[PDB]
């Protein structure tokens, strides 16, 4: 059965995307953006207390197949909205004021292939014209100077930005839902491991964003934020000068739409155990990024 | 999350 405190695989979460939307419909709605290479469904949760014209925070996990902490924290935090709704008071506040959009698994295709054959599998699972190798990086795929740096023309690469931006069904499906919905998506947040950091714009250039100063307090607070219940130490700033170019991501895609508020999170750890985090630090990572993520939901929300 | 960074 799924749990929240193990790592679920694709069958146990997508059953779970029906179970906590139908014993929560008052707080959780579903739909699916669009399939997958493999046909699989891109489900995506609206969390929040419906109402007219709300505002909204658009979360993905799971772009990188292989990165299961970013999986497991979108069930955690839904887990958290649904239990603290009515009995912690910032949270309640949030759900009646805006909604959560929370897409729980994007890559499913490369996901499933960690569980099943892979589990250093980071890519999608898309073939390629010209080569038996598998996959794009989703987070490559992005229109936002797409395959000028960071990323490779070898679909043998595991940076592999693919044969054009947008090429992959599950960041086509992803851009095309933030375009017809990008008056009220207000932040966009994506999550990642690992290396403790968070990140904003820009990773395809060394320029930064005109609201620079802006979002480097705004990370700046909520890596103190996540600090506060564990000391956990979290490192911040422009992509492409703080972790490493990489042209074609989601995070400086969405913010050329005009999302303003735009961070990509790294979960942990710093490398001891890396993408093969112990079950037992699932619980404590997804707590402190909890801090983290309200913090930045509620600047959002008082600047509107 | 590319290797190894
Ligand atoms: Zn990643």
């Amino acid at each position: 059965g799924h749990s929240y405190e193990k790592y679920n695989n694709w069958e146990t979460i997508e059953a779970w995307t029906k179970q906590v939307t139908s014993e929560n419909p008052d707080l959780i709605s579903r739909t699916a953006i669009g399939t997958t290479f493999l046909g699989n469904n891109i489900y995506l949760l609206k969390v929040g207390k419906p109402g007219p014209n709300k505002p909204a925070i658009f979360m993905d996990c799971g772009f990188h197949a292989r990165e299961w902490i970013s999986h497991a924290f979108c069930q955690w935090f839904v887990r958290e909205a649904v239990l603290t709704y009515g009995y912690e008071s910032h949270m309640t506040e949030f759900l009646n004021k805006l909604d959560f959009y929370v897409l729980p698994v994007l890559n499913i295709d490369g996901y499933i292939y960690t569980w099943t054959k892979n589990r250093m599998w980071r890519k999608t699972r898309s073939t390629n014209a010209g080569t038996t190798c598998i996959g794009t990086d989703p987070n490559r795929n992005f229109d936002a100077g797409w395959c000028t740096t960071g990323a490779s023309t070898d679909p043998c690469d595991e940076t592999y930005c693919g044969s054009a931006a947008e090429s992959e069904k599950e960041t086509k499906a992803l851009a095309d839902f933030i375009r017809n919905n990008l008056s009220s998506i207000k932040a966009y947040l994506t999550i990642h491991s690992y290396s403790q950091m968070i990140l904003y714009p820009y990773s395809y250039d060394y320029k930064l964003p005109e609201n620079n100063a802006e979002l480097n307090n705004l990370a700046k607070a909520a890596v103190k934020e996540l600090a506060t219940l564990y000391g956990t130490k979290y490192t911040y700033g422009p992509g492409a000068t703080t972790i490493y170019p990489a042209a074609g991501g989601s995070d400086d895609w969405a913010y050329d739409q005009g999302i303003k508020y735009s961070f990509t999170f790294e979960l942990r750890d710093k490398g001891r155990y890396g993408f093969i985090l112990p079950e037992s630090q699932i619980q404590a990572t997804c707590e402190e990024t909890m801090l983290a993520i309200k913090y930045v939901t509620n600047y959002v929300l008082g600047h509107l | 999350x590319v290797y190894a960074f």
